[PDB]
């Protein structure tokens, strides 16, 4: 025996170590060749207008437009205001702001404080 | 295993055809047509439009303007060392203490 | 580079001696339409053990996928002059 | 200032009666010799003004801005010729006159001595701008788009008018030069508080602050080229200028009234570069990128020390520039793609070299590459406010890094790599958009040697 | 790379990958060429053992344990061809190929020198044309209904005929193009 | 008049000729290359004089020529300084770049674009000449970014290659995160002491402040690659290797060692930011040997050993000994220049092969590239009276007599063990063993480019460190007494590293083989840094550009409040007002309702 391999989010588990893929059965071979099907059905398609010799545009992609919509214009309409998305948003978007709000006050503070009493030593300081 | 007898066939014919295209690729002795029309000795010209002129308009323009403003070129007010004697007024600085020389 | 410009003539004589340096071929037998299954009796690991001559032989590494569909020298010089675009 | 401002006018009547096939020609000549006119205001005295007249003034402040808006006009109309080929006569009449319109608004904008003047001005280059992006704009959100620009701009600014006219009763004069010598202290007050926000909100929402910015992406996708121009270039700074002449008033309720302005810039600008690093749109990472820019000016002009504002003005220029520029090059890639997202029409650099290099040096000039104008704003800006806080620096950092970041994206995703290998109806760049991208890299780099030409009043 | 994929790989292709692969990172990690002969004779005699066995779930058993030693033993730092997908050399000369329709946008002062490249450009046009047109029937009638099963084109059945699809593998720029 | 002035400013400014050229026709020649190499050599040997002016008489100056804004009292000028360093740096570098361009000739003799290349490399020579001549802080940061654009624009030569442009942005990313901290430091330094200027910031700083001295060793890190932010040296082999040869070697990198070097009267009376600098070198120095000792790139191998030099270069800094920190840089540069020199000759003559394992017998099948590579590693290593000799060895000297910390003086031992035991292993893997490359043998030297080119190096990796150690006039006091153990430990310690690397090599050729150890997979992979560093990092941040900043926020919540919110009110105010089903019944019953509302309410 040998030590093993434990897979994560940004290293994924290799090819060759699937459980998966050792356990063939007739139907995943069927899945197999169906997607693989799709694949040469698309693959055929997109070289059929590639080839031609009349055609001089951009061979437009449905894929990509469905993921620049999705991506993009897809997002509000499918919005739902949900307890994990209303926590996210506030914490996203309020919490940073009071957070620096705090920092810079206090700094500020100090500051005028220091500058009140006099011991801040802001000798050559000319230019702000 | 190997190729199936279509896949060798379709390679054939795709090489050959590769092949036509490569040769197609070479040019011939005229091919490039090139129209014509127009309207020490390396190393002394050189020497003097990168060196000698270049250094003509910086030593012109460092002593005629640069340092016509004050302060622009501080030197470092070279060092004097005992025994020394300055040019502008001629006064020596004395020696040392004299101190027992020994190894 | 200062690279000679490699011709068929050469790919082929490099092939057929790197076949040749294999001492599980006898010289005198192999050809260069030489099938290695059946014509030289050669296991298909053997085949892929001629793959890795090859790929050390000429500094670029086969796909897996083309290589374990090559049988006859004739069709690796052909393969190996496509990759390289070798004109005669 | 008649001497600009008649020739504009003049343009109207140049435009519409000439040859069906000789507008271009004649609008680009004029304008680039009325901008050569605009040219003698630069030289402005260390006193107060060049007061030329009871309506009309001139500032160090408003002379580069107005530079830079007659500068514009050329530039948009050599944009524009393209994409307006099969289009009539009368449209394309109609659509310079409307650039026309905007200049001649944005140059009476930028003098007018009376807030109530000004005002009147800054609200009306807001038809022309509307029109030119709901009419001559490919999508169908440019109604949508329009509407945005439209009632943000709107909601801002009708408490604007309110608080003015308040401002006027009370004191007696909008005037800008009574103002100045006649301020007095605002007491911190709940009505003075109010009074400061309606003063405060119109230009905070044309910057736009980073709460009040969606109208902007929207506006400049869904606008045409010369209306994406008009609106980074000279549009956005109306905001600042406005700012930059109504705070006199303001004082000393600033200081209190400033930190969540404060708070909201510095955390947008990290949020709009970090936003700009996942886009998949050329135009939306460009109109993220100008409202970083425009929340340091933010930062800059609510700081209000000496090197602030000479910060802001240069900044506010020098963005106005490389944004037309980036614009510039975006449309020049969308009219051979049509497709106008980065990750279709790749590796540009080996097909287009002139316009690589081009590409390069416009997002040089975005990532604030010294000695260029645009670090000069930078330095100056990130000095103020280190001596405001030791803290804002941090904040500052990650800001510079992201913006090199995205910067450099945007110049290897679509410059770098391989080309698609579909796309084949690429052809080699014409003269006139390499003469567009010269006329606009040339000023910057001119400019950095004579920085003090755009630091302002406070110089 | 050039040949189409299969639905998947049958137990003899993996253990076949897997040889490759282990010999591969052996040569790696025995740099000298006797050292690296003796050790990869070795594993070829440990690995010819199970050859002759019919078990099918001893079959799975075999080479996926391997490969779980495969991948302890695996030489973080592999040899690499200069050119392979892991080389250094990998996409060197990318940014040199340059597309072949780009020299239908060659002003006509260029196209005056290389006119006889032009002329055999305009009969490669031609040809194009002419067997693209017969391609589009020869492939709609030999395809099967229903959308094709594998991503492999036929090839030339008649005389005049050209093997479909031809024009943009025929016309690859170069490997080393400048 | 005073001529040092007239010619340090002439030769910066014909280096710029040939890029005022660049327009011209000679540009689209092929002698442009040739033409480039010769004023760099006209450059040097220009440079040469000032250099001789201040080995007579220590002559110093300052020249503030051109008056730039001033603002308030402020006042920003086009100043050079020409100290000891910058006289002392100019001609070193310009006889590198002579060197290098003259190898590149050779190198790049079938780039489709070498005068670009050459532009390229004229550029980053000019831009680094004006980070060295700098006097104000401004200036400074000019040449600080130009320098680290060009390697941006060099590293990512081959546009076509993802991974090279994946390494420049890298670059640019590590540099931007030093820029935080050199940003920070003229910040402070403007608003405390009123000015960029060097002669200013030194007289009005009698004890600096711990912040501008901590932003300028972030700047320093950040440039020289220090542990921080090390892995974009290594990763930026992936560009040319004249480009390797000359940025990332010998010149550009030892920009942050330079900076620290300039503030030297600041840096000496702070202790705790002299303690981080010393901290600083010494773990980038063991860490990047470490990983040294078990490449198989040799562009790797020897990227990480000008990485332990640079941090061997901050140690010497943090005990406060600049100059010969200095004199480390101008001799590392020569070595490490011709070892790279050496390193591109074998990769050019193995058809572009950099893994050692493809390299064998190469003592008798190339000999002077073999000569050369044993000098320069001889250099490295520190023989005595070799020009690594006499900045080394007084390193060692001088860390060790010093009240230091004993872990610093620890680690920077092993570094020297951990340099002998990869020179050793680059000799022995690539110059002992049997020939492994490929059978077609194209193996050739004899071309008098690449043999001049290494050979004026190889006569400066000789005799400059001697000629340059007795022309100085004497900078501090030295450690005149030292016990003979003492005085011997860097010998020893080299030579033990020596025999032991050498001994460890050996047992390869045995017949045993073993499965690596958990030491040897952490230094392999580079103490697993730029693994998690470069995925967890990221990663975390993109997702949330995209999740928090883009949709969560900017797309869906930003917008239900403002717009949004207003669209549903005015529609459900509409539809409840206007939603009158026309009888005038129910209008005149509100209309009673309303006056008699009015009748109540308003008196
Ligand atoms: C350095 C001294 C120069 C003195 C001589 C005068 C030089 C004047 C150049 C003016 C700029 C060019 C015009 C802008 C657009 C490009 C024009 C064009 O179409 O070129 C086609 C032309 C022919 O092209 P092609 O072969 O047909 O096309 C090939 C492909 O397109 C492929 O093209 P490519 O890949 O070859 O690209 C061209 C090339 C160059 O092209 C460019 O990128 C141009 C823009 C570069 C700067 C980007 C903005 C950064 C902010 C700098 C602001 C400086 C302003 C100074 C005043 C400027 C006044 C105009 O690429 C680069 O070299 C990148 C350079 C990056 C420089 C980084 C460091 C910048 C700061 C350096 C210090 C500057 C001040 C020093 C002060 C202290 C000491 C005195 O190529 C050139 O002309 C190249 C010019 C040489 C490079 C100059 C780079 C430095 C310029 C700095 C500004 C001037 C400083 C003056 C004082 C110097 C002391
Ligand atoms: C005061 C008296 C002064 C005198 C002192 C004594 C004088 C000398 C006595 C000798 C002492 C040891 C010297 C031998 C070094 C070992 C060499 C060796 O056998 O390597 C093979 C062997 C494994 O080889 P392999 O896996 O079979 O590789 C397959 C092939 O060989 C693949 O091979 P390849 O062809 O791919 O490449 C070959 C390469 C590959 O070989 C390697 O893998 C290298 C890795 C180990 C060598 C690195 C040693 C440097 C130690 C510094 C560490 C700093 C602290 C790090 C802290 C880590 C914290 C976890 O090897 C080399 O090139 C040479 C290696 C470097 C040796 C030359 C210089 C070392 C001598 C200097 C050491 C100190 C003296 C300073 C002098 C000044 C006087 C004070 O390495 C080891 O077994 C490691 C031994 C020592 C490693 C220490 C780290 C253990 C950490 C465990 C955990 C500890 C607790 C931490 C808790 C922290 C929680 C907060
Ligand atoms: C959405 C995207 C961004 C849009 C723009 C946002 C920026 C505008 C926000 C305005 C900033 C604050 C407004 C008023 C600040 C006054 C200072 C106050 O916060 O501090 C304490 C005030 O205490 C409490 O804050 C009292 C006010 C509480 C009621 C305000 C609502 C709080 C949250 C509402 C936020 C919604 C804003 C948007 C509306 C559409 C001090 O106590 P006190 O000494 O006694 O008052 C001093 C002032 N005096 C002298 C005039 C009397
Ligand atoms: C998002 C913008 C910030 C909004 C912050 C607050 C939002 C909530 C307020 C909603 C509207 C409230 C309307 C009523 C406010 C009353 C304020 C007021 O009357 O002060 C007037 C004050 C004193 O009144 P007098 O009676 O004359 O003094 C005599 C005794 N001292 O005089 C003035 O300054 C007049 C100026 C007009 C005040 C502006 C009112 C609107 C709110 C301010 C603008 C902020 C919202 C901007 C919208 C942003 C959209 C882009
Ligand atoms: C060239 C062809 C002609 C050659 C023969 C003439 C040789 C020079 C003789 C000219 C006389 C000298 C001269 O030029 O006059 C001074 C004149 C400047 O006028 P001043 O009054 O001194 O200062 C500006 C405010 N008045 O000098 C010059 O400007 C010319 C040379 C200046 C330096 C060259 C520019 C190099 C740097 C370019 C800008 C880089 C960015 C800015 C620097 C950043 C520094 C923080
Ligand atoms: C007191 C009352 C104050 C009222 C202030 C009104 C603000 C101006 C916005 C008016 C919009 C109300 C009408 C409306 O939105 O209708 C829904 C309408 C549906 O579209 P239709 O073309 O009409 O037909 C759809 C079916 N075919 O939705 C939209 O399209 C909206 C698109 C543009 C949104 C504009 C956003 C304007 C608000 C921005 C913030 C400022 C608002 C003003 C007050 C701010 C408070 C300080
Ligand atoms: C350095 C890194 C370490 C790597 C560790 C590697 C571990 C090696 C040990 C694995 C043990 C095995 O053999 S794995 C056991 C897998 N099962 C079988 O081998 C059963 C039938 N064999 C076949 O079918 C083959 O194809 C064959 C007949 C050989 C040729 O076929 P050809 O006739 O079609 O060429």
């Amino acid at each position: 025996s040998f030590p093993k391999y434990k897979p994560s989010r940004l290293a994924t588990l290799p090819a060759t170590l699937d459980p998966a893929e050792y356990d063939i059965s007739p139907e995943t071979r069927k899945a197999q060749a169906e997607r693989l099907a799709i694949r040469s059905r698309l693959k055929r398609e997109y070289l059929l207008q590639y080839n031609d010799p009349n055609r001089l545009g951009v061979i437009e992609d449905p894929a990509l437009i469905r993921w620049t919509y999705a991506r993009s214009a897809n997002i509000y309409p499918n919005f739902r205001p949900t307890p994990k998305t209303s926590l996210l948003g506030a914490l996203f978007g309020i919490g940073p702001l009071f957070f620096w709000y705090y920092v810079f006050k206090t700094d500020r503070d100090k500051k005028e404080k220091l500058i009140q009493e006099g011991k801040l030593d802001q000798t050559f300081n000319i230019s702000y | 295993s190997g190729y199936t007898p279509d896949e060798k066939l379709r390679l054939q014919q795709l090489r050959e055809l590769r092949r036509r295209w490569l040769k197609d690729q070479e040019l011939s002795p005229r091919e490039p047509v090139l129209p014509p029309r127009r309207v020490t000795y390396r190393h002394s010209i050189f020497a003097v439009t990168h060196v000698l002129i270049p250094v003509w308009i910086i030593h012109y323009y460092l002593k005629y303007h640069v340092t016509a403003k004050p302060y622009t070129v501080v030197e470092r007010k070279p060092r004097i060392f005992p025994g020394d004697t300055i040019l502008e007024t001629g006064e020596v600085i004395p020696l040392m203490k004299e101190f027992p020389d020994q190894h | 580079s200062d690279a000679p410009p490699l011709t068929l003539e050469a790919i082929k004589d490099r092939v057929l001696y790197v076949l040749k340096l294999y001492d599980k071929i006898d010289p005198e037998k192999l050809s260069v339409n030489s099938h290695f299954m059946k014509d030289l009796g050669l296991d298909s690991l053997d085949q892929v053990e001629i793959i890795m001559a090859m790929e050390d032989e000429f500094g670029f590494e086969i796909p897996d996928i083309d290589a374990e569909k090559l049988m006859c020298p004739q069709e690796i010089v052909d393969y190996i002059a496509d990759k390289k675009d070798v004109y005669e | 200032m008649l001497k600009i401002i008649i020739p504009t006018t003049m343009l109207l009547p140049m435009t519409w009666m000439s040859k069906h096939n000789m507008i271009w020609i004649n609008a680009t000549v004029h304008s680039l010799l009325i901008s050569l006119i605009s040219l003698s205001l630069l030289n402005q005295l260390g006193e107060n003004s060049l007061n030329f007249s009871l309506t009309f003034f001139s500032d160090s402040l408003s002379a580069p801005l107005l530079v830079l808006t007659t500068w514009l006009l050329p530039l948009m109309l050599m944009a524009s010729q393209s994409h307006l080929s099969k289009e009539t006569t009368t449209r394309k009449k109609l659509y310079i006159t409307m650039l026309i319109l905007l200049q001649l608004f944005l140059i009476m904008t930028f003098t007018a001595t009376e807030l109530i003047l000004f005002y009147i001005l800054f609200e009306a280059t807001l038809v022309p701008t509307l029109i030119i992006i709901t009419r001559w704009g490919n999508q169908t959100e440019r109604l949508n788009a329009g509407l945005y620009f439209l009632f943000y701009t709107l909601a801002g600014s009708l408490p604007l008018l309110v608080a003015l006219v308040y401002i006027q009763n009370t004191t007696g004069s909008l005037n800008f030069l009574i103002i100045h010598y006649w301020s007095h202290p605002l007491s911190n007050s709940w009505s003075n508080i109010f009074m400061w926000l309606a003063c405060i909100m119109a230009f905070m929402v044309k910057m736009p602050l980073y709460g009040l910015h969606l109208w902007l992406p929207k506006a400049h996708v869904e606008a045409p080229i010369a209306g994406s121009m008009v609106l980074a270039a000279v549009l956005l700074k109306l905001g600042g200028y406005g700012m930059m002449r109504i705070t006199t008033i303001l004082n000393p309720l600033t200081n209190y009234m400033a930190y969540p302005f404060l708070m909201l810039s510095m955390w947008g600008m990290i949020m709009t570069s970090s936003i700009c690093l996942r886009q998949t749109d050329l135009k939306s990472l460009i109109a993220y990128s100008s409202v970083s820019h425009m929340a340091l000016v933010i930062v800059a002009i609510m700081i209000q020390t000496p090197w602030s504002f000479m910060g802001a003005t240069a900044l506010m220029i020098a963005h106005g520039l490389t944004s037309s520029m980036l614009f510039c090059l975006a449309n020049t890639n969308y009219e051979r793609v049509h497709s106008r997202t980065m990750i279709l029409a790749r590796g540009l650099q080996t097909l287009l070299p002139l316009m690589a290099t081009w590409w390069l040096v416009a997002s040089l000039t975005n990532l604030a590459l010294p000695p260029s104008i645009n670090l000069i704003g930078e330095l100056f800006i990130i000095t103020a406010s280190f001596s405001w806080s030791n803290i804002t620096i941090i904040l500052m950092g990650m800001n510079m890094m992201i913006t090199a970041l995205y910067s450099l994206y945007m110049l290897i995703t679509t410059q770098r790599g391989k080309y698609t290998h579909h796309i084949n109806n690429i052809k080699p760049s014409f003269t006139r958009e390499n003469a567009l991208m010269a006329l606009h890299i040339l000023p910057l780099l001119l400019l950095t040697l004579n920085p003090k030409m755009i630091l302002g009043p406070l110089y | 790379a050039f040949s189409a994929p299969a639905a998947y790989l049958t137990h003899q292709q993996k253990v076949l990958r897997l040889y490759k692969r282990a010999l591969r990172h052996l040569e790696s990690w025995c740099v000298h060429r006797d050292k690296y002969r003796y050790f990869a004779c070795l594993m070829r005699a440990r690995f010819d053992e199970h050859k002759n066995e019919k078990d099918m779930v001893k079959a799975t058993q075999l080479l996926r344990q391997a490969e779980e030693e495969f991948w302890y033993g695996q030489h973080p730092q592999p040899y690499i061809f200069p050119e392979s997908p892991g080389g250094t050399s990998y996409e060197r000369y990318e940014c040199y190929k340059v597309p072949e329709w780009c020299l239908d946008d060659w002003h006509p002062s260029e196209k005056a020198m290389y006119p006889d490249y032009f002329a055999k450009r305009e009969q490669w046009k031609r040809l194009r044309r002419e067997s693209w047109e017969r391609e589009v029937k020869q492939l709609q009638e030999e395809t099967p209904p229903g959308g094709p099963r594998t991503e492999a084109l036929p090839p030339a059945r008649k005389e005049g005929d050209l093997p479909p699809l031809w024009w943009h593998i025929v016309t690859r720029p170069r490997e080393r193009p400048m | 008049m005073n001529p040092f002035a007239s010619l340090t400013l002439t030769t910066l400014t014909i280096l710029t000729i040939p890029i005022m050229m660049s327009n011209s026709n000679i540009y689209k020649t092929n002698l442009y290359p040739n033409y480039v190499k010769t004023t760099v050599s006209y450059a040097f040997t220009l440079s040469l004089v000032p250099l001789l002016m201040f080995m007579h008489t220590g002559q110093e100056m300052i020249i503030s020529n051109w008056h730039w804004m001033t603002l308030q009292t402020v006042e920003l000028s086009l100043s050079f300084k020409m100290d000891y360093f910058s006289v002392m740096f100019i001609p070193v570098a310009l006889f590198v770049t002579w060197s290098i361009m003259e190898f590149s000739m050779w190198y790049m003799h079938s780039d489709p674009f070498i005068n670009r290349f050459f532009k390229y490399l004229l550029l980053f020579l000019i831009t680094m000449m004006i980070l060295v001549t700098a006097n104000n802080l401004f200036q400074l940061f000019i040449g600080w970014e130009g320098v680290g654009i060009m390697s941006f624009l060099l590293i990512g030569w081959w546009h076509g290659r993802t991974d090279a442009n994946t390494a420049a942005l890298q670059a640019i990313l590590y540099n931007r995160i030093g820029d935080i901290g050199f940003v920070l430091s003229m910040a402070w330094f403007l608003t405390h002491s009123n000015a960029w200027d060097l002669q200013q910031i030194f007289m009005l700083n009698n004890e600096c402040p711990n912040m501008p001295l901590i932003g300028l060793l972030l700047a320093a890190a950040g440039k020289s690659a220090q542990f921080g932010l090390h892995p974009w040296l290594p990763s930026a082999m992936e560009g040319p290797t004249p480009v390797s040869a000359l940025l990332h070697s010998s010149t550009m990198v030892v920009a942050g060692v330079f900076l620290l070097i300039r503030f030297y009267p600041l840096m000496e009376t702070n202790k705790l930011v002299q303690t981080m600098t010393l901290c600083l070198g010494a773990i980038t120095t063991l860490f990047t040997a470490l990983c040294a000792i078990t490449q198989n790139d040799i562009k790797k191998i020897v990227a990480f050993s000008t990485s332990s030099q640079l941090g061997l270069m901050m140690v010497t800094i943090g005990i406060n000994q600049p100059h010969l920190a200095f004199l480390h840089i101008c001799m590392h540069a020569f070595f490490k220049a011709m070892l790279f020199m050496c390193s591109g000759s074998i990769i050019h003559s193995l058809n572009d092969e950099q893994d050692i394992r493809k390299m064998g017998g190469l003592y008798k099948a190339m000999p002077f590239t073999t000569t050369a590579l044993i000098i320069g590693s001889l250099a490295l290593t520190g023989m005595p009276y070799l020009t690594g000799f006499y900045s080394k060895d007084l390193i060692i000297e001088a860390v060790n007599m010093s009240y230091t910390n004993a872990w610093a003086l620890l680690m920077t031992l092993i570094a020297t063990s951990l340099t002998a035991a990869y020179s050793t292993r680059i000799i022995f893997f690539a110059f002992l063993g049997k020939p492994r490359f490929p059978p077609l043998v194209l193996i050739n030297e004899n071309n008098p480019l690449l043999i001049n080119s290494i050979k004026r190096l190889l006569i400066g990796s000789i005799f400059a460190g001697f000629i340059i150690s007795n022309n100085i006039p004497p900078m501090t006091v030295p450690n005149t007494t030292m016990p003979l153990y003492m005085k011997m430990t860097a010998l020893i310690v080299t030579i033990m590293g020596f025999m032991l690397a050498l001994e460890l090599n050996n047992t390869t050729y045995y017949l045993k083989f073993k499965y690596p150890s958990q030491t040897y997979k952490f230094s392999n992979m580079l103490g697993y840094y730029p693994s998690i560093m470069h995925r967890l990092p990221t990663y975390h941040n993109l997702s949330m550009s995209q999740k928090s900043a883009s949709s969560l926020l900017d797309l869906i919540w930003l917008e239900t409040i403002l717009p949004k919110t207003t669209s549903f009110i005015q529609m459900k105010m509409s539809i409840m007002v206007s939603n009158q089903k026309g009888l005038i019944k129910l209008y005149f019953l509100s209309f009673l309702i309303t006056i008699m509302i009015s009748m109540t309410l308003f008196n």
